[PDB]
């Protein structure tokens, strides 16, 4: 129990993230280091440097809350669209600043909620989350074959993306509907920017009237019994995706894609896919829980493999050079990585069902990941 | 004509009405009507004669779609199949086998719902009238579409085209422009003097003169819009632009999380209005707009208004409308803000709801006893909110004085 729980509380990673078993200098250095590679491309590349200096002086200096919101929205509203990659990091660090000190309550949360509820900020953060993820973790995850096991709801748990935890949870505590709104937005952006590559147009997201219908259902749940037009279609598509998910011989790609949107639309608008008869007959909820635990654990092996291979692939501007992870082996690694992986597998295997149509989604990826990860820890 | 449609699948009435016009069963010599109203009416007696049955209600206050009876399909086939009578119905054989440009003259083209994008050859046919591409996965359309002087329809819902070419302004004749809101219209829209219905016009980050050009388009009956980027006095232009044309029969303005700086308190609406919808429930009017009076717009059959607060006299004023067949009034204060569910008090009047079958006071503290002496003579449906603490001094009653066939309530947690 504590044999590894103590170890995960001591090393450099695994603290910023939450494990299914259950720092100011670090980002200050990255802030300082951001301005180095900017000047090397001066040979149109000056506005980014101006923005970087503005953000650096904004974060480092002390500003009264009555002016900080204006300062942070001035820079954030200006950015619109190798050059492109440097631009995304400009706003990713920009809206990290809000969460950076809100945890210290340098800004009243009432003003923070007032800022976020603006239609611009919601879309901006929903877009920048998927862009930041695809910029860094997608390349590493593509090699392992865990590319299809990247879930929008599950992105907040990675250590880098810890500055969406507050933006979602505090918002949910204070303003219920906007949390589901930005969840819908972020999954729409994820499905549009290649995180879920599909040829057909998405029928659940990137459409204002769909969200309006979902919200109208949310506030008056007795609409599901006798819904009007434009909600027959949404329920029919839910049923079609559920049937695709529950299939046995269906292709893995499109089945996982259907599961992802089904999980999003059921988590953020609860009681939309819950059928009393069919779900009980086909063990719907248990299968969803099994697949969700499978996705969590797959992200866990992904992080473990990235850490073991690093001993930069966490991502550009992710971890600074001084605070990097050295290649040298350590005494505790042998006694605390194999056991950690084994306990993760044991915990996963105890509350995941087995079936002819589920073993390919829960058991088979777990065994494949175990085989891949047990043959490279010494090397 | 429906024999072209397959055996077992729903049929939308809008496509039938448009294609009948396009190929030529609709000709009006009166020049007092726009040959769209009569087409819809024609479909109305067609469904009236019990030959076809209705299914659903679309966003035009009419039947969404229909389905022909199975014993009538073979009947119409036997009547008019062997005699002389192109489209793709969920078939992938198109393109790789059949050649479309080979046909020298053809009246209508409809290939919606397919997964093929090879349309760049529209200049080979000129007698074409209907051009529908709903959900055909078409990336782009040819630049020389303007050659088709004869044109009535242009269907582009659910496609990947991101901007229309400017060579559609030259179209001397055009009736319906089914545009998705995401893609931007070309400028100079005012030259489309014969435009008849305009659906889901994307309207944001647009200069004022384009808005002014709309009012030259004096032939509308439905006008579905939205806006996200000019929440300022720019919309004051379209405020009076909508006032110029006098043939409105439906209208709705989608807009999210903001006060409606679109419709003014001193405005003259078209003398005819039926739908006047507001699909987005996150928006609100400051109060009940002053232009809703028994004097003007006395022909509403649909309200669907969300507003920040429902005053005690708001429902009193709403009850004075002559027809008001359907009524759905929301209460933004109760749901999105911590405000008590106040109970309305309708006292004056005698009839107060001549023909109001549907009434959906979502979030309103309306009570069945609050209607005095049959305030709603028919009221087939009713929704309201009833906090549990209201059990004192004969609040509810529910006298059943007005034969409410069904009726659904919402419970409240407190007390």
């Amino acid at each position: 129990s504590k044999d590894i729980r103590e170890y995960l509380a001591s090393t450099f990673p695994f603290e910023q993230q939450s494990t299914i078993l259950d720092q100011l200098k670090f980002r200050q250095e990255n802030l300082a280091e951001l301005k180095d590679q900017i000047i090397l491309s001066l040979g149109n590349w000056q506005k980014l440097l101006d923005y970087t200096n503005k953000l650096d002086e904004l974060s480092n200096t002390k500003i009264s809350p009555e002016e900080f919101i204006e300062e942070i929205q001035k820079v954030l509203y200006k950015v619109k669209l190798l050059y492109s990659q440097f631009n995304l990091s400009i706003q990713d660090f920009a809206l990290q600043i809000i969460h950076s000190k809100y945890k210290s309550n340098q800004i009243s949360q009432n003003d923070l909620l007032k800022l976020i509820t603006e239609d611009e900020m919601l879309k901006i953060l929903a877009k920048t989350k998927v862009l930041t993820y695809k910029m860094k973790y997608f390349d590493s995850a593509s090699k392992m074959g865990i590319n299809k096991y990247i879930s929008t709801e599950m992105m907040d748990l990675d250590w880098q993306f810890s500055h969406y935890k507050t933006f979602n949870d505090a918002l949910k505590k204070n303003k219920a509907s906007d949390s589901s709104y930005l969840g819908w937005l972020t999954h729409g952006y994820s499905i549009k920017y290649g995180l879920s590559p599909n040829n057909e147009r998405s029928m659940f997201f990137q459409d204002g009237r769909k969200y309006a219908e979902l919200y109208a259902f949310s506030k008056s749940p007795h609409r599901k019994i006798i819904p009007g037009e434009h909600l027959k279609d949404l329920l029919a598509k839910i049923n079609k995706s559920k049937g695709i998910f529950l299939d046995q011989n269906a292709l893995l790609d499109k089945r996982i894609y259907a599961f992802h949107e089904l999980n999003t639309l059921e988590t953020h608008f609860p009681g939309i896919t819950s059928s009393f008869t069919d779900d009980l007959k086909s063990n719907y909820r248990k299968k969803m829980e099994s697949v969700s635990l499978t996705c969590q654990v797959l992200q866990e092996i992904g992080n473990i493999h990235r850490f073991i291979e690093s001993k930069t692939e966490y991502g550009l501007f992710s971890i600074p050079k001084i605070f990097s992870i050295p290649i040298d082996y350590k005494h505790g690694e042998k006694e605390n990585l194999v056991s950690y992986v084994d306990f993760l597998y044991s915990t996963a295997h105890e509350r995941i069902l087995q079936d002819n149509s589920i073993n390919q989604l829960c058991l088979d990826p777990l065994q494949e990941s175990l085989n891949r990860i047990k043959s490279n820890i010494p090397v | 004509y429906l024999s072209i449609f397959p055996e077992d699948r729903e049929i939308r009435r809008a496509r039938l009405i448009w294609r009948w016009i396009s190929e030529g069963f609709v000709y009006s010599e009166k020049q007092d009507i726009s040959l769209y109203e009569l087409g819809d009416s024609y479909f109305n007696e067609l469904v009236n004669r019990s030959m076809i049955q209705p299914i659903g209600i679309d966003d035009e206050g009419k039947v969404k779609a229909c389905r022909v009876h199975d014993m009538v399909l073979d009947l119409i086939c036997s009547l008019s199949s062997e005699e002389n009578f192109v489209t793709v119905f969920s078939d992938n054989v198109v393109g790789k086998v059949l050649d479309i440009s080979r046909f020298k003259v053809l009246r209508v083209l409809d290939l919606e719902g397919c997964h093929v994008s090879d349309v760049g050859y529209v200049g080979n046919l000129l007698h074409l009238r209907y051009l529908g591409l709903k959900g055909t996965h078409v990336k782009d359309l040819p630049m020389e579409i303007g050659k088709l002087q004869f044109l009535l329809t242009l269907d582009l819902r659910g496609t990947k085209i991101e901007v229309l070419p400017w060579s559609v302004v030259q179209l001397r004749r055009l009736m319906c422009l089914y545009v998705d809101y995401g893609m931007k219209l070309p400028s100079g829209i005012g030259n489309l003097t014969f435009l008849e219905v305009l659906d889901d016009l994307g309207l944001s980050d647009v200069d004022l003169d384009f808005v002014k050009e709309l009012g030259r388009l004096t032939k509308l009956r439905v006008l579905r819009l939205d806006f996200h980027g000019f929440d300022q006095s720019m919309g004051k232009a379209l405020e009076e632009s909508i006032s110029n044309m006098y043939k409105l029969d439906s209208l709705d303005v989608f807009v999210n999380r903001g006060l409606i700086n679109c419709l003014s308190e001193h405005w003259v609406p078209p003398p005819r209005l039926c739908r006047l919808a507001f699909p987005s429930k996150r928006s609100w009017f400051k109060t009940l707009p002053s232009w809703i009076n028994p004097s003007s717009l006395p022909l509403l059959s649909y309200l669907d208004i969300t507003l920040f607060e429902v005053r005690s006299e708001d429902i009193q004023l709403l009850g004075t409308l002559p027809a008001l067949v359907y009524l759905e009034i929301w209460n933004y204060s109760v749901f999105e803000e911590a405000h008590e569910v106040e109970a309305p008090v309708l006292s004056s009047g005698a009839a107060l709801f001549p023909c109001a079958t549907e009434c959906r006071f979502i979030g309103i503290g309306a009570v069945p006893s609050m209607f005095p002496q049959g305030a709603a003579p028919r009221l087939k449906r009713l929704w309201f909110t009833f906090p549990a603490k209201w059990i004192s001094s004969e609040n509810i009653g529910l006298g059943m004085r007005h034969l409410p066939s069904l009726q659904r309530v919402v419970v409240d947690v407190i007390s």
